[PDB]
């Protein structure tokens, strides 16, 4: 039997400049190359990418945030490339010491460089949020991507912005670094008495869930690619045999059934709920509840 | 306690979500039926959703779902037992009448369109500068069935103009006519295309397309179901 | 209990074993042999959990916990009182999971579709047997496996993952978390993509797959395509569980010390292990 995890044959035509609609087109670039390497898995055409006003602001700010941390890494590395490459996972840009609190003016070598990179990160992400909205609006589509993106922003915002303000200090935030933000994730669980006893942590894991649903849905459409199941919209507006067998495999296996549009309702909600409950769990941790083992002792 | 209210406010919201999601998965297939086709008594706890109605692009009318569910085709089956839940044996040739693995859906007898309104699937010989960019080119290779015999040769690739990918193989049979083979049902080898699903004598039974320049939703289902059904109903002839 | 389009697909045959014997449904469910075997190992299972209360203690499900045999028992047998129940329940669990997987296969044959779905299930079962079999057998005791209790298998994780310092430093744990985070990201977008096209702005027509690719290209400069995002979905998921079994079978067998110290081989490389400055040295 043939599977369908790689393509046997590749075809290529003129570069697809894409749908037009109310897009500006002046901000679309020259089409990139066609990589045969990607063509085996998915598509092969690179670009054209749209870069508007916000597209530059974010991309600029994102390089500004990225470079700010790496400059600090070079300082710590004694401007030595060997110490840089070796200790790379170990360098870290920590927030200001708790003595400063929420004071927006701290010395650079003692946390002031943190707030500089955070401002770039704050404007880079949000200008990218607005970018995902207007790219849907320009094609006359639902904004569902910008709405699910807010859920990721939510956890991100609670981790390094809302919770620090609620706890009255910048030091409660997350440092920029590999091995450092791993230790932060650890001690947070320990300062608050095992996050396992956080009911929102438990639900966030449960929705993470997504790996189950995305394993099933991927396998199902591949299983029915012989009937053209990958064309998922024309099967919504005109159910084929591909969508019927997919529904009945779910019916005959576990019971309740799923439609073509119905299964994607599950899909987006399984993900968005990961960071939705996760942000709530972190927001209450420390601000309202000091120890989840002690909280869980009172069963709530 | 504040956190206790947050966790209870959620489980209420979650139960509403499951309700919402489980109703939206009732647009197609409901209302439930019995084996004879009459509406069933127990239709599940959840009620049918509010009809939503799609606006089809390119002036192709609308689709309101949930809507009148009918086969719009005859099913050549019959009961095997006297009570519910039992299989239904075919009253004819399951591949011709189209039941079980070989079932097909009476979709619109129009072809699918790309965003610009043109046919999504065209044969490469009519495709604006479309060519094979990687892998082996199946044009010209013979087509071998599940019985190790040669049923024809590939004479074209039907490609997906917008999504840029092969979808069918136009296979010329002995009598000169061509059939379409789903690409995910053929094995393109170094020196031949091998079809594990069908044996050589069932390629003539593949449904024929009406127009040579275009293929239909309805015609696509009749072909894929036929080839996919051959996995089960070509049992007296399948070695590798 | 039929769907309005379901009669044409309920034809006999496709069974792996038994033939037309168990070829039949109960309401929406297909049975087959392996539906019987599943219900067998299942029902046999719950009997033994419910048993572990006559001798274990209370009925509260938040407190029932069938722990494995002690370490002194090795891979040898143990009395049902302390560990013996665990061992048999582990068999019924496996017997029910394998029967479930083979059951979907019979369903795949009846429908003439690919076997991709039970294959993806296999990776979950692999990770399960890693934790309750291969990881202990290789270790030499069943007491190394996790117990079957609601909040007590979390206490197993918190104690196991701390025996080696902070577990975040386990390198395959690092790779495994990545796929879980990315697959979740991949779900988020793929779910929004299809819906944003089939449910566009109010009053506008259904967007095409072209409007989906055009979205991603405008946003990031590349779109994997409809068939690609599904190939991507299966891989990110199976790879997440893959390394989530790999990161376990190496832990305590080939490496039993603190996981943070494992990373010293990179820091203690000869060309830079002695240049002062920086964090390390
Ligand atoms: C905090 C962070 C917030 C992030 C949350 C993101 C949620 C994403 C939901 C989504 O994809 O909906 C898109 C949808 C946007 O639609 P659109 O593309 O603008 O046009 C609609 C189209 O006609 C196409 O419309 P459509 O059919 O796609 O959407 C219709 C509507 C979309 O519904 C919505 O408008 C979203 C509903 C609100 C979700 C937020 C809930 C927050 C959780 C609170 C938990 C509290 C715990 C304490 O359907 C629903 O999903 C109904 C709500 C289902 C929940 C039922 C709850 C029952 C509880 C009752 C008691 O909803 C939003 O506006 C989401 C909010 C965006 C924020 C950014
Ligand atoms: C590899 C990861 C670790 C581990 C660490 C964690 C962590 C960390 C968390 C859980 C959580 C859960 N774990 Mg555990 N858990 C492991 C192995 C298991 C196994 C198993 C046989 O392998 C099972 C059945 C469970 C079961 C469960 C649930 C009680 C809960 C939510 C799961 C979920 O959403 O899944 C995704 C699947 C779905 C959403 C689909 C629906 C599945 C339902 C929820 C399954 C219920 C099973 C029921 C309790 C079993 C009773 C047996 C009877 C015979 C029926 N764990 C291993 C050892 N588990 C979370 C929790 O809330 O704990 C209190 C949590 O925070
Ligand atoms: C020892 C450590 C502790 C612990 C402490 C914590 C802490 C602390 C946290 C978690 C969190 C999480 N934990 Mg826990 N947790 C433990 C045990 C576990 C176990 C387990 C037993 O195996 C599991 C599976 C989990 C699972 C999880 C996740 C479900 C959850 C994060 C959701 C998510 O998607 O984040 C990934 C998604 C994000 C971080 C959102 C990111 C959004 C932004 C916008 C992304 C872009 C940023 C930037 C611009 C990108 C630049 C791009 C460039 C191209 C590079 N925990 C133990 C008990 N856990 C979090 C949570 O929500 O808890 C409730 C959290 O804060
Ligand atoms: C979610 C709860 C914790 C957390 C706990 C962990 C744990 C635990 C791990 C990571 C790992 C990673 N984390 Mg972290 N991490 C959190 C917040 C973040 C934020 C942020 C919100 O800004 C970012 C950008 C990162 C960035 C990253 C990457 C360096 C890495 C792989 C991510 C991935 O798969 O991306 C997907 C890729 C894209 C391009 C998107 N973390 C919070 C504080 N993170 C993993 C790793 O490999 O670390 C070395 C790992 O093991
Ligand atoms: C303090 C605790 C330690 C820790 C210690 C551990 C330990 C200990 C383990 C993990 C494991 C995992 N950890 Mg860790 N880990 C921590 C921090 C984290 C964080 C975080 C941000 O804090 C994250 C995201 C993770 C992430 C993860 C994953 C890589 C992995 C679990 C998923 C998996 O594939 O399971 C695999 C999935 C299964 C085994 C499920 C199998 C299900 C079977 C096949 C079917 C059951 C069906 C059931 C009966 C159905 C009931 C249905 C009925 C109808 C009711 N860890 C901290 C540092 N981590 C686990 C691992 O490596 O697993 C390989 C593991 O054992
Ligand atoms: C359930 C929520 C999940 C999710 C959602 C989500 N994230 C998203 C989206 C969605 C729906 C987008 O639309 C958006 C996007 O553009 O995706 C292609 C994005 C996005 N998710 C991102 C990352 C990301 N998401 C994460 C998490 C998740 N996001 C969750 C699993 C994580 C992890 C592992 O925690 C990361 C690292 C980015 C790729 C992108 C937002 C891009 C952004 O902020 O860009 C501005 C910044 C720059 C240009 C800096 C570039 C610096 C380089 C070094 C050069
Ligand atoms: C690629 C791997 C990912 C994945 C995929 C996946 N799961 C799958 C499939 C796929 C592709 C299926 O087709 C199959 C299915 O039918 O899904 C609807 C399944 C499935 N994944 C399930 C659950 C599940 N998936 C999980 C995770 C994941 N699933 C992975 C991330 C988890 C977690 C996070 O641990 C769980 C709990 C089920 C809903 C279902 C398989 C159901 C099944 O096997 O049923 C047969 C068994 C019974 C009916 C009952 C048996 C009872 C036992 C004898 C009781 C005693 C033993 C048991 C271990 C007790 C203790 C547990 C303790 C924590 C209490
Ligand atoms: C070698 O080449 C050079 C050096 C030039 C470039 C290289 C750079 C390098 C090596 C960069 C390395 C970067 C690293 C290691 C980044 C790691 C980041 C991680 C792991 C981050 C993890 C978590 C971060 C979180 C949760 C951040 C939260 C914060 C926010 C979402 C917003 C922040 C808010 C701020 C700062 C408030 C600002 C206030 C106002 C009023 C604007
Ligand atoms: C991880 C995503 C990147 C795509 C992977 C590309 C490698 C696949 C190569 C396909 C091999 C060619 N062939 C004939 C075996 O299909
Ligand atoms: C042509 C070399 C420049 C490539 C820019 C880096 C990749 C950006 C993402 C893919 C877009 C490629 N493109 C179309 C901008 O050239
Ligand atoms: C979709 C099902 C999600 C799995 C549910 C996980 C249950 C854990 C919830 C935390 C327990 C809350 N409470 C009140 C019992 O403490
Ligand atoms: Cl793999
Ligand atoms: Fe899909």
């Amino acid at each position: 039997e043939y599977q369908n995890i790689f393509s046997q044959v590749q075809v290529r035509g003129p570069a697809d400049l894409g749908m037009t609609e109310d897009v500006n087109l002046a901000n679309r670039s020259g089409v990139g190359p066609f990589s045969t390497l990607l063509g085996w898995f998915g598509n092969a055409q690179l670009g054209p990418i749209y870069l508007g006003s916000l597209g530059v602001l974010s991309l600029f700010s994102g390089l500004m945030w990225f470079f700010t941390i790496g400059i600090w890494f070079w300082y710590q590395a004694g401007w030595n490339p060997a110490v840089f490459l070796r200790d790379l996972f170990f360098f870290s840009l920590e927030p200001p010491a708790p003595e400063y609190g929420l004071s927006f003016a701290a010395p650079l070598k003692e946390g002031g460089l943190w707030l500089i990179a955070s401002f770039f990160m704050f404007v880079a992400v949000w200008s990218w949020w607005g970018r995902t909205y207007l790219r849907a609006q320009a094609l006359g589509m639902g904004k569902h991507t910008a709405w699910a993106f807010l859920s990721a922003i939510w956890l991100w915002m609670v981790l390094g912005f809302i919770r620090p303000i609620l706890m009255g200090s910048w030091s409660e935030a997350v440092p920029y670094g590999i091995f450092s933000h791993l230790d932060w994730t650890n001690n947070f669980s320990l300062v608050h008495g095992n996050l396992f006893y956080n009911p929102f942590h438990g639900l966030s894991i449960a929705f993470l869930g997504s790996a189950l649903l995305f394993a099933m849905h991927g396998a199902t459409i591949l299983a029915v690619s012989r009937f053209g199941g990958e064309r998922e919209l024309e099967q919504i507006a005109d159910r084929g045999t591909a969508a019927e067998r997919a529904a009945l495999f779910v019916r005959w296996t576990m019971g309740f059934n799923a439609t073509m549009e119905g299964i994607h309702r599950w899909a987006i909600w399984m993900a968005v709920l990961v960071t939705l409950t996760g942000g709530i769990g972190i927001l209450l941790s420390g601000t309202v509840v000091d120890n989840w083992y002690v909280w869980g002792q009172n069963h709530g | 306690d504040l956190a206790s209210l947050a966790i209870y406010s959620f489980w209420i919201f979650l139960a509403g979500l499951i309700y919402y999601l489980q109703t939206e998965n009732m647009r197609e297939g409901y209302p439930l039926e019995n084996e004879d086709g009459t509406p069933a008594a127990n239709q599940g706890p959840f009620p049918l959703p509010k009809p939503k109605t799609f606006i089809l692009p390119h002036g192709r009318g609308t689709l309101t779902v949930p809507g009148p569910e009918s086969e719009d085709r005859p099913i050549a089956l019959a009961r095997t037992a006297v009570s519910e839940g039992f299989p239904h044996a075919p009253t004819g040739d399951p591949m011709k009448d189209g039941v079980g693995p070989a079932s097909w859906v009476a979709r619109r007898d129009l072809p699918e369109l790309d965003g610009h309104g043109h046919n999504k699937i065209k044969p490469m010989k009519a495709a604006a500068g479309f060519h094979v960019s990687a892998g082996k080119n199946p044009i010209g290779l013979p087509v071998r069935g599940c019985d190790l015999e040669i049923a024809g040769k590939v004479v074209d690739i039907w490609v997906d103009i917008p999504e840029q990918m092969a979808r069918f193989l136009e296979v010329e049979l002995k009598d000169g006519s061509t059939r379409l083979l789903p690409m995910q049902m053929v094995k393109v080898q170094s020196n031949r295309v091998h079809v594990n699903a069908l044996s050589s004598d069932l390629f003539a039974g593949i449904p024929t397309i009406k127009s040579p320049t275009e293929v239909t939703l309805l015609e696509e289902d009749k072909i894929c179901g036929y080839v996919a059904g051959g996995l089960m109903y070509a049992a007296p002839k399948r070695k590798s | 209990a039929l769907l309005s389009f379901e009669r044409k697909y309920r034809v006999p045959g496709g069974t792996l074993v038994g033939g037309n014997l168990f070829d039949f449904w109960v309401g929406p469910f297909y049975v087959g042999f392996f539906g019987v075997a599943t219900f067998f190992f299942a029902a046999l299972g719950i009997i033994l959990i419910a048993w572990s209360a006559v001798l274990q203690g209370t009925w509260n499900p938040q407190l029932i916990s069938v722990y494995p045999p002690a370490l002194e028992y090795g891979l040898g047998g143990a009395p049902l009182a302390k560990g013996g129940l665990w061992q048999i329940i582990t068999i019924c669990a496996t017997g029910a999971f394998v029967s479930w997987a083979l059951r979907e296969v019979e369903i795949c044959r009846k429908l003439g579709i690919g076997y991709h779905i039970p294959f993806a299930f296999a990776f979950a079962i692999l990770a399960y047997l890693t934790l309750v079999l291969f990881r202990p057998v290789m270790m030499g005791a069943w007491g190394y496996a996790f117990p079957y209790g609601i909040w007590t298998h979390l206490d197993w994780v918190s104690n196991t993952g701390y025996t080696y310092g902070n577990f975040h430093y386990n390198p395959a744990h690092m790779i495994a978390i990545s796929f879980f985070f990315t697959n979740a990201l991949a779900l988020a977008l793929h779910g929004a993509l299809v819906l944003s096209a089939a449910n566009p702005e109010k009053g506008k027509e259904m967007r095409t797959p072209d409007h989906e690719d055009t979205f991603f290209r405008d946003l990031v400069g590349y779109s994997i395509g409809t068939l690609g995002i599904h190939r991507l979905g299966l891989l990110l998921s199976l790879s997440a569980v893959f390394f989530s079994a790999l990161c376990m079978i190496i832990t305590g067998t080939i490496w039993f010390d603190q996981w943070v110290d494992w990373w010293q081989w990179w820091v203690k490389l000869p060309w830079w292990a002695n240049i002062p400055g920086g964090i390390n040295g």
